[PDB]
RNA sequence: CACUGAAUCAGAUAAAGAGCUGUAA
RNA sequence: UUACAGCUCUUUUAGAAUUUGUCUAGU
């Protein structure tokens, strides 16, 4: 079980798609191999539009459908 | 200039370690949040939470609950509150 | 004080269960002791109650073979031998984890067992070892060991008693191997060779015609898809194999995507003997040494065991047990008779009663082990590895020696009996050697005189046809004759005066 | 996840009817799998549900989303 | 070692994949890195909606477990492996 | 009877339930799926993870559509019932198959194979 | 490269291996802050803390050892290592547990005697020591713990409680390595916080734990013959209890547990021969030689090996 | 024959499968499940639909597993299709524990 | 001082609890035994579904991937 | 009463080269011929007359002190004569050459004896094992040969030629009777009372702490310079005694409580790679209880799992900042060990630990006794012009912290002193060593021998007439040995009162 | 006709045991 | 004669809790 490659991810801002239709942004500060993530600075968008800060969070690895990037991430060949 | 990484198991542990009022958002079931104190939790993320209460979105009411111990396949976030 | 005893307590006149007792002047020597891999219980020990354990002074054992390293922890330990025993080096390390897995096979059998793993390794503090050419010397015996080629660490012990020299050989090989020497002829010549006489008056296919026939086998079944199985043994013959595998992958570059696999837990934990003793090793492999280990290989890795390994495509999978009574040779068998394509090699033997002497004869359907019975459509292939002698092998290894005295060992009564009939024939038309050829049975003692000059030595006061008077002093068969003053000089204790 | 017991050699190069979660039925050439049930299938369909079919190539199947394989026929 | 399949992904590194996630969400993009665990890294992504809409991203990284297939290019299907 | 030739399979199986469903290979049963399909055929080789590989069914789809089959292969995760036969003795028939590991297992020696 | 840049990537490492191979790289971290570089001990504290809510068993056992070695090379970091301590002692592993009595055991003698250089103190520390005496008495109460290793570790402790808890004398036999450990007598009595009467009763009220322990019918064989070398420890160190270590020694000589084989019964027997004879060497036993050259004869001592070893 | 005892005198597990893990698990909730066994307690077990429940078993239980698995026999199962109860009956039935959600007890 | 999952459930054993499951069913009783799973064995127990009491069931032994909550109630 | 006669070619008072000319009735056995550090003259004209009255060359510890002059005394002098040494002085002692050529060849033209002169002296060469009996066949017939571990470095051996009779000549040099990690002792016992002993005195005079004493102060000084952020050089050999460190280090880097594995090791030799593959090959050839841990868990000693063995300055470079070296060779005369020396020097927080005393004539002797800082060494490089060879002269103002730590492994003079009076040599010589010491051991085996000892000190180009008549002729026991009782080795067991007629071979009748 | 074999599941579960090697008293 | 680390073994028990080995989508 190797552990996810998300350190080209490490204090980038992130925008996390949770499952449920729930999104958050903000900046990653760890993780571990079950991909756990930990978002400072997150904030929630909800589904109305309205950005919620919630501070600094731990978010299970097993309801994270996709992260995108909304900085620019190193890329391998 | 290169951080030490925060891992999650460490910042569930601050949270034990400063009796800071948590907010866990629930796997696919996005009216109910359960809000509590941390007491304790496991190597499964299990949390033991203390005053705790449902929090409807739609309904808002607050359900007193207490000495719940939440488990560790519903949790997709952690707030702190 | 005359007469030698040479008295065989095993292997005589039957291949197992090796035991020679050596007795001349008070001394007794007890070769190579093994179990019978084809009896049960304390029946499978050698004749160890025609003696007593009590008074045999050495313990030469040849390899490390159960019929001749078996009965070992059984009579170092649950005995009364007080005695020195003497092993090679690399015999010693596979010996350990070679009876280690005897006492795990013997355990889900009867439970009459012989010995345990516990009783194993508390014989290990008692085994010294010696190396190879080295002359060791206990209780008055010289004796020193020679490369016997047939296994990495056997051994042929020359026995030199009061200026009497025997060797016994135990079971070796004189044909140059990829990882081990031929057999070597001693610059020193025996009055009493004790021979193995595996095959008696049986012939070899050639070296070189045998591994060309065994890899052009290995490649016409990858070639067509298929998947080889090659049930061996897991230390004879298996290490052997394997350098022929690997280097002819490396003259081939088209088969580097298909693997090349040996599935034994023996294998692997004596795989580190072969990559460390390689002085007992032959002269090809000490010089390739300086390179990398080929023993530490470069296409051929370990099969745990065959869930690990997807059988996609053709692969080469070796594994043990040889004779195929079961395990993973057996699994890999079943799993893979029902199909053309595949490919069993029998490079090992055979004994009759097992799975891979009734596929010889190729039966149209074998039996599962649970009971089902399998269509046998792979293709079988018998390709010997012998790794003993034949008889212009034996007959050449007896002509450089020219003992006055042999006697057979190690070889079933039909076989033992020709190798006899042909020995004689061969010595009855010259006149000027003389070789007397025995094949004794179980218990039935060899009397051979030696009867030889006492030659002393002067050399203290009395050194300078007059009279010799003086003190005596036997070591263990040396005789030295002195002075009475002479005992401060050369003696350790000077004198004896009481008032 | 899959063992050697349930042959999935025997119809490799195949074509393979296979079953979703979902409901979408895949019909390709059986490639290659893994002990995940990941399929490599070959010229595929996508039959969704009155039912239209889709053409997708080369799908790499993960063996979470797999329910049923039945055989479309022999190898093309 | 890893199987096949997994292998036939590292070999489409670099290449325009389709990505379905377990949500109904249908990922066009060229892919840059996979797992073993089938964590893809993707970039320049044109995704497609459960309810059908088109927007376009930037750079992704896509939970293995949460996909459903992935739709190599029909140039791999001449692979070494997968003959 | 057929036992697998895995160490690594055939203990899931001996320290479960499946060696249940592995003794009755060759009876025809009905397989309910677990997205409220039917499955009705002969049990041929089913492993330690339940894959069940059906021989001849007339496999039923979620919306009622019958379409008969001639193989069939259920994964493991999606099986809710295995409609086991009336004659079957289910303790009886689990003790069979430890029986067939227990003289795999061990199997004998050597010169006594023949 | 720098120490603080490859502490960093070292826990940059440590926190994504999954299996009990993470200690490998954890301990070079400990190596690099409280050896190499020690003044990055108070930056790095927080992360190595943050792994005693472990997965494994022994990452959470390095923890222990980790608090042990950076108290000792810094006592002022106790003031934040103890309250991650007792949750170490309180932990439901029994093998993290008997290290954190181990701990407890080097860490009670050096925290008394922080508590007493200290001439004045904040109430902060305050918060302390009332932390390390409660939980120095919760490992007495784990003389009662239904296991093995729980009652020998703790055994060890209550020997290392007894010895500080009670003062010196001109005869107390004290080990050089044992020498400038505090002790009852180089306490302060006008000290503000702590106070004498308090911790002279506390001394031997854990006496009487250890002494009931072992009149106990179901005593374990090697939690006896771990007590019995624990009362020549409080003997030879504390001659004040002379009187009633060779009271305990003649209550078990008279009264064996039937429980335990005689394999292991002529183990005790033993060793309770060697103990008597190295306390008969203290010249405090000198007063008792009715009573130990006694119990000698019956457990089959001749007269010679007694008279051997009269000082 | 005699050649063992003249050799004597110079001497100077328990199988682990499906049905003995059937009465462990006493100080568990699948233990109790274990008397069942014995007594011959009607079990009337909830089987879970994709979310939510699907129907109930009721069934003489027979033969346990550590996932829950279980072989009713005398099942009389009451189930809803995605409110129209159909209810079956099944002579020998086999439930992997995936689905069970809770083992009700009559 | 910290007080971890499985100590809080082996001082909660004979005690009433009120287990909820992830899909609104809750079922009050008195918790007897449970496993390192967390499996649930309740025994007097009676159902709520949707805050109501649907029925007396009995003993009641909740699988562990059900159990959204565990509550212990007085 | 052969003629024996032994000519110190070189290797006495403190010229720490070997060379030795034992002649045994018309056979010259030359024991054991090297050079010293900076390579003297001084005993290749000693070697240009007794390079054709030569045969039966017996080799020892392999180092260039015992086999050094033997690629030049082959490939120019010629020599066509039987070279005896055992398999890791075969093995070993190609390995020195092949860096004491490559050592040199990075930093000057060095052309004194090329490789092509160290494969022709090292193939024909018999490779022995210990106590292998070789019976001489030749001009040198009752010859045999045997020898017997000494345990100074791996395969190391002393000799014992025994002419037929009981003519028994021993050569043990520079021996060992402590049984160390990868070594056991030496015996000294399967001989008995020789003929004539060929010994050192090298430590005759030298107090030698007790090892468990100084693996202390190692330990010390290797995590008190890491600690305090800074390198460690250590100089030993290239395969003889690098193996004791390497196992002395690696035991102590697995087995510390503590995380030593971030301080990286490493082993500089130009063929270091071969030095830890061989001597995982001769384990057969080490410590009984180094070997019984292989042959009860496999785990092969010389398999170091934290040796991060480097090739040059390369590959040096390229390991975490703090480390552990154990440099090329044990003079700081050439090789890398003479240029981590330089490079590190000048830095206060660095520890520099000499392992082994050298000649008297070298930069690493000077920094064992008499520690200056502000001294004056040759600088050799070479450049990229193909390239060419710098010769510069630098002060280098010594600021790290220098310390000989004594990992020779020789027996010390209570030891090389008690072996030699537990013995009874019948003949002694004391052959290398100073003459301060020397005369220590001289005046110890003739006052607290026998009155029949007669011990010598040759000293340099000296010949000694080492012959002492004990006339020796065989006579066999005729008729009867019955009315005797024979008594044996150990004790008074019979009494074997013995007179006789002779009839001159003789014979005895009553 | 030449002499034995994956010990009841994953390259790391947990309690209680063992033996060797080393180093601290 | 005690206590800690390093590797080789023996019974008991686990191998049903987040990326495929026992389901909060099967919309
Ligand atoms: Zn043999
Ligand atoms: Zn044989």
């Amino acid at each position: 079980a190797h552990p996810p490659e998300l350190k080209k991810f490490m204090d980038k801002k992130l925008s996390l798609k949770l499952n449920g239709g729930r999104h958050v942004q903000g900046i990653l500060r760890g993780f571990d191999p079950f991909m756990n993530l930990v978002i400072d600075e997150c904030v929630e968008m909800a589904t109305s539009g309205q950005q919620n800060n919630i501070g600094m969070v731990v978010i299970r690895g097993n309801s994270i459908i996709m992260l995108e990037a909304l900085e620019r991430v190193l890329e391998h060949h | 200039v290169q951080k030490v990484m925060v891992q999650p198991i460490n910042l569930i542990f601050r949270y034990l370690q400063n009796r800071s009022r948590i907010q866990v958002w629930l796997y696919e079931q996005v009216n109910m949040r359960i809000e509590g104190c941390i007491i304790g939790f496991d190597e499964y993320m299990n949390l033991v939470l203390d005053d705790a209460e449902e929090i409807h979105s739609k309904t808002k009411s607050r359900k007193q609950l207490g000495r719940i111990m939440l488990k560790g396949d519903n949790i997709t976030l952690l707030q702190s509150v | 004080s005359d007469q030698l005893l040479i008295r065989p307590l095993g292997a005589g006149q039957e291949v197992g269960r090796s035991c020679i007792i050596l007795e001349f002047k008070g001394r007794k020597i007890m070769l190579d002791c093994g179990i019978h891999p084809g009896l049960e219980g304390m029946d499978a020990l050698p004749y160890i109650d025609l003696i007593d354990p009590a008074e045999i002074d050495l313990l030469l054992i040849s390899h490390f073979h159960l019929d001749h390293c078996g009965a070992l922890p059984w009579f170092l330990q649950k005995t009364s031998f007080k005695g020195r025993t003497f092993m090679t080096h690399a015999t010693k390390a596979i010996y350990r984890w070679l009876l280690s897995d005897y006492v795990k096979v013997s355990n889900i059998s009867a439970d009459d067992m012989l010995y345990t793993e516990t009783d194993l390794e508390e014989s290990m503090d008692k085994i010294e070892t010696i190396n190879f050419h080295e002359v060791k010397e206990v209780a008055g015996i010289k004796f020193w060991c020679y490369h016997a080629g047939h296994v990495l660490g056997a051994a042929m012990f020359m026995i030199e008693i009061a200026g009497v020299k025997l060797l016994y050989t135990g079971d070796f090989s004189r044909q140059e191997d990829r990882h081990l020497m031929a057999a070597e002829i001693p610059n020193i010549k025996p009055d009493i060779l004790i021979i193995e006489s595996t095959y008696g008056t049986h012939i070899h296919e050639k070296r070189e015609e045998r591994e060309a026939r065994f890899c052009n086998t290995v490649h016409d079944i990858v070639n067509r898809g298929g998947r080889g199985l090659i049930p061996v043994f897991a230390l004879g013959r298996a290490q052997e194999l394997l350098l022929i595998l690997d280097e002819y992958w490396q003259n081939h570059p088209e088969l580097h995507d298909i693997p090349i696999y040996y599935a034994s837990s023996l294998a692997k934990k004596c795989m580190a003997v072969y990559q460390t003793y390689v002085n007992a090793m032959n002269d090809k492999i000490r010089k390739q040494i300086n390179i990398n280990n080929p023993f530490v290989f470069k296409h051929i890795s370990n099969l745990k065991s065959m869930d690990h390994f997807d059988d996609i495509g053709p692969s080469v999978v070796m594994a043990s047990p040889g004779m195929m009574q079961s395990g993973l040779s057996r699994e890999l068998f079943e799993s893979w008779c029902t199909d053309k394509r595949n490919g069993v090699i029998i490079a090992g033997y055979c004994v009759e009663g097992t799975l891979a002497k009734h596929i010889m004869s190729e039966p149209e359907e074998i039996t599962t082990m649970s009971g089902q019975k399998l269509p046998l459509k792979m293709s079988v292939d018998y390709i010997s590895f012998s790794a003993h002698t034949d008889y212009q092998q034996t007959s050449e290894f007896i002509r450089a020696l020219k003992p006055p005295h042999v006697i057979l060992v190690h070889g079933e009564q039909n076989e033992m009996a020709r190798l006899k009939a042909a020995l004689i024939r061969e010595y009855e038309d010259n006149d000027e050697v003389h070789i007397e050829v025995h094949n004794p049975r179980n218990t039935e003692a060899v009397t051979l005189n030696f009867r030889g000059e006492k030659l002393a030595k002067v050399m203290g006061f009395l050194a300078d046809g007059q009279r010799v008077s003086g003190i005596l002093v036997k070591r263990n068969f040396n005789y030295h004759i002195l002075s009475p003053c002479d005992l401060s000089n050369y003696t350790d204790l000077a004198m004896s005066t009481v008032k | 996840t899959v063992g050697k017991s349930s042959k999935m050699l025997q119809h490799i190069d195949y074509r393979m009817r296979c079953i979703l979660q979902d409901g979408r039925i895949f019909i390709g050439t059986f490639k290659a799998f893994d002990k995940h049930m990941n399929l490599i299938l070959c010229d595929c369909d996508e039959f969704r549900k009155r039912e239209e079919k889709r053409v997708l190539g080369l799908v790499l199947l993960r063996g979470e989303n797999l329910v049923s394989m039945t055989v479309e026929g022999p190898p093309p | 070692s890893i199987g096949v399949p997994i292998k036939v992904l590292h070999e489409a590194e670099g290449h325009i994949v389709t990505c379905e996630t377990n949500t109904g969400e249908v990922y066009r993009g060229k892919l840059i890195e996979a797992e073993d665990n089938m964590n893809c890294q993707m970039s320049n992504i044109t995704v497609t909606y459960r309810d059908g809409r088109v927007a376009q991203l930037e750079q992704v990284y896509i939970r293995g477990s949460k996909i459903r297939f992935l739709i190599l290019p029909d140039m791999l299907k001449n692979a070494p492996m997968l003959k | 009877m057929a036992v697998s030739h895995s160490v690594k399979e055939r203990t899931i199986s001996e320290n479960s339930l499946i060696i249940l469903l592995q003794g009755l290979q060759g009876r025809v049963t009905t397989v309910d799926l677990r997205d409220e399909s039917v499955a009705h055929g002969r049990i041929d080789n089913v492993d330690a993870f339940m894959n069940i590989r059906l021989a001849k069914v007339t496999y039923t789809d979620r919306w009622g559509h019958q379409v008969k089959l001639d193989d069939l292969f259920v994964t493991g995760r999606n099986v809710r019932y295995v409609h086991i036969p009336d004659d079957v003795n289910i303790t009886s028939t689990i003790e069979q198959q430890l029986q067939i590991i227990h003289r795999v297992r061990n199997f004998g020696g050597k010169g006594q194979g023949r | 490269m720098t120490t603080s840049e490859r502490v960093v990537d070292l826990l940059n490492q440590a926190a994504l291996i999954t299996n009990d191979s993470k200690i490998t790289v954890l301990k070079q971290v400990q190596e690099l802050i409280i050896n190499k570089d020690p003044t990055l001990l108070d930056n790095f504290l927080d992360e190595i803390i943050a792994f005693q809510a472990d997965k494994s068993i022994e990452v959470r056992k390095f923890v222990i050892g980790f608090i042990e070695e950076a108290c000792k090379r810094d006592i002022e970091l106790l003031l934040k290592l103890i309250a991650n301590l007792n949750m170490l002692l309180r932990d439901e592993n029994v093998n993290v547990v008997k290290k954190a009595i181990l701990t407890m055991t080097q860490l009670y003698k050096v925290a008394l005697q922080w508590m007493v250089k200290s001439r004045v103190i904040s109430e902060l520390q305050e918060a302390c020591w009332d932390m390390v005496s409660a939980m120095a008495g919760d490992i007495i109460l784990l003389l009662d713990s239904d296991n093995d290793g729980i009652r020998t570790h703790a055994i060890k402790f209550v020997e290392g409680l007894i010895v500080t808890l009670s003062p010196r004398m001109a005869d107390s036999e004290i080990p050089r390595r044992q020498e400038h450990d505090i002790s009852l007598d180089r306490i302060p009595r006008d000290h503000p916080y702590i106070q004498y009467n308090v911790l002279w009763e506390e001394g031997k009220a854990a006496l009487e734990q250890l002494l009931k322990f072992m009149v106990h019918p179901a005593i374990s064989s090697i939690n006896l013959t771990t007590a019995l070398g624990s009362l020549a420890n409080i003997a030879r160190q504390r001659p004040m209890f002379m009187s009633e270590v060779i009271q305990a020694y003649e209550t078990l000589h008279a009264n064996l547990p039937p429980t335990l084989a005689k394999s292991q019964v002529s183990s005790v027997r033993k060793n309770l021969k060697l103990h008597l004879l190295s306390v008969l060497k203290h010249p405090a036993s000198l007063e008792f030689q009715a009573q130990i050259t006694t119990l000698l004869v019956d457990l089959g001592t001749p007269q010679a090996e007694i008279a051997r070893n009269m000082p | 024959p005699e050649r063992i005892q003249r050799l004597r005198r110079l001497m100077v597990k328990a199988p682990r499968n499906v049905l003995t893990r059937m009465p462990l698990h006493e100080g568990s909730p699948l233990g109790e499940l274990h008397r069942c066994i014995r007594e011959g307690v009607k079990v009337n077990v909830h089987i879970r639909t994709f979310k939510g429940l699907r129907g109930v078993c009721t069934g003489f239980l027979v033969a346990f597993d550590k996932f829950w698995n279980m072989a009713l026999t005398d099942v009389d199962e009451t189930y809803r299709k995605p409110q129209q109860v159909f209810t079956r009956h099944i002579n020998q039935i086999f439930i992997r524990g995936e689905n069970v959600l809770l083992v009700h007890l009559a | 001082l910290p007080l971890n999952p499985k100590p809080f459930l082996n001082g909660l054993t004979g005690k009433p609890v009120m287990v909820k499951l992830k899909w609104g069913m809750e079922y009050k009783g008195y918790l007897v035994s449970v496993d390192g799973y967390m499996n649930m064995q309740l025994a007097n127990t009676e159902e709520y579904i949707d805050g109501a009491l649907s029925g007396h069931l009995g003993e009641v032994l909740i699988r562990c991937n059900n159990v959204l909550y565990i509550r212990g109630v007085e | 009463t052969s003629i024996i006669k032994l000519t110190t070619l070189s290797g006495v008072q403190e010229e720490s080269a070997l060379c030795y000319l034992l002649q045994v009735d018309e056979f010259r056995f030359l024991l054991d011929c090297g050079w010293d550090e900076h390579f003297s003259m001084d005993i290749i004209d000693s070697l240009r007359k007794h390079v054709h009255q030569i045969d039966a060359v017996l080799l020892s510890h392999p180092d260039p002190l015992h086999l050094g002059a033997l690629p030049y005394a082959v490939g120019k002098l010629g020599l066509n004569c039987a070279i005896y040494a055992t398999i890791p002085v075969y093995k070993m002692g190609q390995m020195f050459m092949y860096d004491l050529y490559q050592s040199r060849h990075n930093t000057e033209d060095f052309t004194l004896f090329t490789l092509d002169d160290v494969d022709a002296a090292f193939d024909k060469i018999q490779q022995l094992k210990f106590s292998q009996i070789v019976n001489l066949k030749g001009k040198g017939h009752g010859l045999s040969i045997t020898p017997l571990p000494a345990g100074h470095m791996i395969g190391g051996t002393i000799w014992k030629i025994v002419k037929d009779g009981e003519e028994e000549i021993v050569y043990a040099v520079d021996f060992n009777h402590k049984r160390e990690i990868h070594l056991n002792g030496c015996s000294l016992e399967m001989l008995s009372r020789p003929s004539l002993l060929i010994t050192d005195s090298f430590n005759a005079t030298y107090v030698q702490p007790r090892r468990k004493q100084r693996d202390e102060q190692l330990l010390t000084n290797v995590l008190e310079t890491l600690r305090g952020d800074g390198n460690v050089l250590i100089a030993v050999d290239t395969a003889g005694r690098v193996l004791e460190l390497a196992q002395l280090l690696d035991q102590i880097w697995r087995t510390k409580d503590a995380g030593l594995g971030v301080y990286s090791l490493a082993l500089l030799n130009n063929v270091s790679y071969n030095v830890v593959e061989f001597s995982k090959s001769q384990v057969e050839w080490m410590s009984d209880k180094l070997m019984r841990c292989f042959e009860d868990k496999r785990n092969n000693p010389f398999q170091f799992r934290h040796l991060s063995l480097c090739h040059g300055l390369s590959d040096l470079a390229r390991v975490p900042s703090p480390k552990v070296v154990l440099a090329s060779q044990p003079d700081l005369e050439c090789g890398f060990s003479r240029d981590l020396f330089i490079q590190w020097c000048q830095d206060p927080k660095n520890s520099i630990i000499l392992t082994y005393r050298t000649t008297p004539g070298t930069l690493a002797r000077f920094l064992i006794d008499n520690p200056s800082e502000k001294i004056t060494e040759i600088e050799l490089r070479k450049r990229v012009k193909p390239t060419k060879c710098i010769s510069t002269t630098e002060s280098i103002e010594i600021k790290a912290r220098v310390t000989y730590i004594d990992y020779e492994g020789r027996s010390d003079g209570d030891s090389i002193k008690k072996i030699i009076n537990q013995m009874k040599p019948r003949q002694l010589i004391i052959v290398h060593g100073p003459p301060e010491a020397s005369q220590d051991l001289a005046e110890c085996c003739r006052a607290f021998g026998g009155k029949d000892i007669k011990v010598y000190m040759p000293k340099l180009h000296e010949t000694v007439d080492a012959t002492s008549e004990t006339h020796i002729y065989q006579v066999r026991l005729k008729d009867s040995l019955v009315s005797s009782l024979q008594f044996c080795k150990a004790k008074d067991a019979e009494l074997a009162w013995i007179d006789g007629v002779l009839d001159m071979i003789p014979t005895l009748e009553p």
